């Protein structure tokens, strides 16, 4: 009837809700788990692949994959499962009855969408379906029309300027730089310490500890310097087996290969030059105006004292006379899907929707010129 | 990816 | 470092100490310590005539009659306050700390005590400043013989601040390479978006000297700085100050520094030379194993 | 014999040679490559930077820079060791025994060649030297007193009309839109395909493919539309690891940029129109003259059939009586280069040097004097 | 010139020997052997603790211990014991008179190396030590500057690609699986055909029947069905007490392992899989130089067809254009001690000792500096 | 460049 | 190792 779903189903974390609400349904990490052990308890609940959270538990004897990896979907069998258990199990909704509200990265496989559409229209048989790229919505979400936004999610970063609602195309910047090569940095400078990490089950392990230890160092010599000379940087994480470790160093040293990717043998700039060039990009007259309007978005800005070392950056690489104002919101995991929710919740947006019938007059590709 | 990058 | 400081160590180190003895309740001992600084600076930290309760820190200028100006003691005074006395026979500024009048917080008078020659240098520029805050053009422009062959010129505009250093190096070598240092200083200002406009001349000087008894020959260097009220407000002429006071200082210890930066690459070439010489001496057939020390083996 | 030296020194090819000869002795590209990692083999090959093709070669682990941008020189401490490669490497000649022959664009900041000077004179001492426009090298290279160059550089082009030898320096016209933009245009429209090219030492590799496989469509709407319709316009391409990859639609939308630059969000106008305004300039008495000597230079006027679309625009642009003759020789890349080796060879020209005791006399800014 | 003694004591097997020569002078199991029953024999001479050969022939009464378990030192004791039974009654040398180049596998704890320099020092007090990385020193051994060690050890295994000098740290891959876990697998295998090998000192016994039995099938599943359905593959191996044992399919079972580590339960790849993504993780323009030049090392890379089946794996995951060369040589086992004495021979390596002087200055934390 | 565009 | 495997 009404009321699009809205389903961010970004790399890492899939968030599936109602349009109108401002706060998520069902968010779950989009894994798909597999057993890699013979079953020998008969008729003891045996399935064959395990979704989200029950993956999540039963992680101890799975395989886990992730089927998005840098934004692109590599296994789209396991996507279709990852969208067919967010539809059914994790809602309690058909999909024929509510136009549906994707999310995609900018720079992206156009392959990609196409073939959303085509599940989305074929398999799951919605009456509609839109794609937006993740940035317009999470500046939705901050209720603003200018400003350039800087969303980083699991796998993707991109910065994406939008002047008086005139989004400049030629600016948008991407960079393969996010929580699972922060994840996998602490997995590979965690041996220094001593603790071995290898298998994909113990990859949440790390990640929960870099989602609960890490921070973002003001000044990273300093911080260096200091860590190297006192024990008042360590932190003890206990594993879940009773095991408990102690990371002192590390804590700082994986969230700023943000901002040196060298570490990662990248050679890409930082998120602040990025977001810099991002913003030299565009024309004179409105390099102001993004300066005091720099949006954080995504999970993997949500590292205490982000937002100061991005703003000290900027301020340091932009001249002294402009004001730089990091918008960094009390919550931003969730930004992309209240924008999207926003978005869906329009009066009009009814006229930008992919109906059925264009779909099946002009095939997957309309999604080129349907959706910008 | 198909070229640069796995994805 | 890179950039020069301008608080002098001996004067922090000496007044701290001589307060962490009184503060402390021991009884004061002598003290008559002299020494210097850049451009021809002398400090002479003593006694007045053996009192050992007061410590009086005298300094020489090189600037002495700009300082005697009228006008030209605002800043000391009101940084200084009681503690700014009659000059020492013989110097120029005098400060005189009473051991047993100290106030507390010990550590700001001590701070301030090690800037006794960047403040008389900033309290005769100030006045510039001013002349340029106060919306009035054609004040008063003068030469501050900050050195004895060197001259600064100070000019103060209804919207500007023109300052123009006539410089000259002592050795051969130095002014070969500060001809370079100087040559190479206008691609700075592609360094930052906000730096004051320079300008390097050598061929001729400048048309701000031609009134003026500034420094001029076919030996000196003239760099203009244009400081726009941008630079000299009165939230940013600390750092302009500073800047402006340490300059020729800062650019005479990075041309001696670029004699020892280019020694390692002579090094470093001469060991390639070497490393094709060895090209020569025929290879050994047969080496005996030695010791860390040099001695025999002693066994297989 | 003792001649002058004649360095193009393009933005992103230096050329140099001896004058009087008909090709350029040393031709390799203007770049400067740095180690970013840390040796760990002894004695192999520990060197600070790499200069020209043996930069190319080792591309791999090292970060490459390019000295010159949009034609102007941002990093002197390159441009030094890239004329130092050329006078002692390629040439393999003393720079204080030949006069040089230095190119610039026009419309170009002063301090470019004010500091070129300064650089000729005070570091390599050379005897003389001079600093010719580019484009009215590529006229006397052309063999002829009048016409309207149309020289597009890999990093700047620039029209300059000539008649009777009398430059007009009113009509000369400068659009910073050339090779390396283009070259960004293919990393960003390869990546639709799904092929992302990020770091430098993969914008080489987009450099050989569109050196190689782009080309120019005499009708972009028909070109697309056959490319969409048809599969038989698409083309292979190895990379240097086996990889191949199959480009269609994009072959003949990377060159199209330069009649159109809103792909790459700029308000200019496309070359056609470029060097129509910069004929309009001229008084109409000479008008016809420029119309049948329109000549092409520089080497991102290699793609093939941009003689047909430029002559093309043009006979629409201009009046249908008359006559539009592209001038495109089959040597156009080095015609910059080759006026020069003609230029210094004159004997009406051994008089318009600048020499050492004039530049010693009047400073560096004798150049503006001299050089036209 | 000075005699530098090369120890490279890597798991299993400790190989020390002197800088300069072509072998390794004293090769010995790293064990340490305790008595488990009672001294009744009083007057014949007794010994609480038998290190190397001794306590490998006096097996039978004592409990095999290793002081290194995959790549890291777990028991200090034991392993001065064997430093000291290397120093003074194997090499029959003053340790504190000679430079000391000790080999550690990458990605190991710090605390591991940091304990290793503090033994070396305040214990036999030499002169300068330098801990290298083992993978490097297989090059050096090889007499080339690029390529891809992949050096499998007793106890741990790990590829390192190099290029030109510059070894890449962030594709380095290490990986828990080598001739310990392959012993123990055929120890566990071994009882299906109705032999029982529990105790310490017969885990040698299956040692030795691995390395002299065992080899790997090129193709396992045809191999499998041929030792399935004939008795051509079966051997007889003689047990030190007169019995003989027939082993047909075990054969090429246990080093299968190798190559799909899903038999001892372990979620990581192969070994070639292994160095197929270590390859893929260096830049584009290196990797076909990479691909012609792999090098295996380490006594598990010993086994009877091991390089053909690298080069069959291999050749499947690279594009089919890339030419595969598994450079193996017949020495492969001591490899990284033969690169060990070519390095410590090297004239500069005197420049990278650590000096007594030095540690004594500085503690244990010298070693991060001097020795990456 | 130093002002408008980037060189 | 002293947090997963052994060592
Ligand atoms: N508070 C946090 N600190 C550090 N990393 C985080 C935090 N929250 C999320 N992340 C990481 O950032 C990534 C992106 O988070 P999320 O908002 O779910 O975007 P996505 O849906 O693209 O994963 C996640 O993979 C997560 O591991
Ligand atoms: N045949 C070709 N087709 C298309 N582009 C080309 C061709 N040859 C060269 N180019 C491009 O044009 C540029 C060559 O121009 P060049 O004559 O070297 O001028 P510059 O000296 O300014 O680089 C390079 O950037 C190259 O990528
Ligand atoms: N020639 C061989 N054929 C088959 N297996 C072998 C051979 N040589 C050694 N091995 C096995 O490889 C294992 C580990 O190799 P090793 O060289 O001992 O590692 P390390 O070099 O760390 O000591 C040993 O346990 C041994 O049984
Ligand atoms: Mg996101
Ligand atoms: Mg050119
Ligand atoms: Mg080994």
């Amino acid at each position: 009837d009404i009321a699009a779903l809205v389903v961010d189903n970004g790399s890492g974390m899939c968030k599936a809700g109602f349009a109108g609400d401002d706060a998520p349904r069902a968010v779950f990490p989009s894994i798909v788990g597999r057993p890699r052990h013979q079953g020998v308890m008969v008729g003891m609940g045996q399935k064959d692949s395990y979704v989200g959270d029950e993956a999540q538990s039963k992680r101890g004897i799975l395989t886990l994959k992730y089927p998005i990896e840098h934004g692109i979907v590599t296994n789209w069998d396991d996507m279709e499962k990852i969208w067919h258990h967010t539809f059914y199990n994790e809602l309690r909704v058909a999909p024929e009855e509510h136009p549906v509200l994707l999310t995609e990265a900018p720079l992206n496989p156009k392959a990609n969408r196409e073939k959303m559409t085509q599940i989305m229209f074929e398999t799951f048989n919605t009456p509609a379906m839109y794609v937006a790229i993740q940035a317009v919505l999470s500046l939705y979400a901050s209720g603003r029309t200018t400003g350039i936004v800087m969303d980083s999610g699991d796998g993707v970063t991109h910065t994406v300027p939008i002047y008086e609602g005139y989004a400049l195309p030629h600016a948008i910047l991407r960079l393969d730089l996010a929580g699972r090569d922060l994840t996998d940095y602490l997995m590979k400078i965690l041996t220094e310490r001593g603790y071995s990490f290898t298998t994909t089950a113990e990859r949440e392990i790390v990640r929960d500890i870099k989602e609960k230890l890490c921070y973002v160092a003001l000044d990273f010599e300093q911080e260096m310097a200091t860590a190297a000379s006192s024990s008042s940087l360590e932190k003890s994480y206990e594993l879940p087996d009773g095991q408990v470790i102690t990371i002192g160093n590390e804590r700082f040293r994986c969230p700023e290969a943000l901002f040196q990717p060298s570490f990662l043998g990248m050679e890409s700039c930082g998120i602040h030059e990025t977001t810099f060039n991002s913003i030299m990009k565009c024309d004179v007259d409105i390099r102001k105006d993004l300066y005091a309007n720099t949006v954080l978005s995504g999970g993997t800005t949500m590292y205490p004292g982000i937002a100061d070392r991005m703003q000290k950056e900027i301020t340091a690489l932009a001249p002294s006379t402009m004001k730089i104002k990091i918008i960094a919101p009390p919550e931003r995991k969730y930004s992309v899907w209240i924008g999207g929710s926003i978005l869906a919740s329009l009066s009009t947006f009814q006229q930008m929707w992919i109906s059925k019938q264009e779909y099946d007059e002009s095939g997957p590709s309309i999604v080129h010129r349907k959706c910008f | 990816w198909x070229a640069x990058c796995p994805a | 470092m890179i950039l020069l400081e301008v608080n002098n160590r001996i004067i922090e180190e000496t007044l701290a100490l001589k307060f962490e003895n009184a503060a402390a309740g021991n009884k004061p001992e002598a003290v008559e310590v002299t020494f210097a600084d850049f451009d021809g600076v002398l400090y002479h930290i003593s006694n007045p005539n053996g009192d050992k309760t007061k410590v009086m820190v005298s300094i020489s200028l090189k600037f002495y009659k700009e300082l005697q100006a009228h006008g030209a003691d605002e800043l000391l005074k009101r940084v200084y306050g009681s503690f700014l006395v009659n000059p020492e026979s013989g110097y120029n500024v005098s400060l005189l700390y009473d051991l047993e009048n100290l106030p507390a917080s010990k550590d700001s008078i001590v701070h301030q005590a090690g800037m006794l020659k960047r403040n008389c240098f900033a309290s005769v520029f100030e006045k510039y400043f001013q002349f340029q805050e106060e919306g009035k053009e054609g004040e008063n422009r003068a030469v501050i013989h900050y050195r004895d062959d060197e001259t600064m010129y100070v000019e103060s505009k209804k919207d500007r601040v023109t300052v123009v250093f006539s410089t000259v190096f002592k050795d051969d070598d130095d002014v070969v390479i500060g001809k370079v240092f100087m040559q190479e200083f206008k691609e700075g200002r592609r360094a930052s978006h906000t730096a004051p406009q320079v300008l390097f001349s050598h061929r001729e000087p400048p048309l701000e000297l031609k009134d003026t008894d500034a420094a001029v020959g076919d030996n000196i260097g003239y760099i203009t700085f244009v400081l726009f009220p941008r630079h000299t407000n009165a939230s940013a002429r600390d750092n302009t100050i500073n800047l402006i006071h340490t300059f020729r200082d800062y650019l005479h210890y990075h041309i001696k520094c670029s004699k020892a930066y280019i020694h390692t690459r002579m090094r470093a070439k001469t060991s390639d030379f070497l490393k094709v010489l060895n090209r020569a001496r025929p290879d050994a057939e047969k080496k005996e194993m030695k010791t860390i020390t040099g001695k025999t083996f002693s066994s297989r």
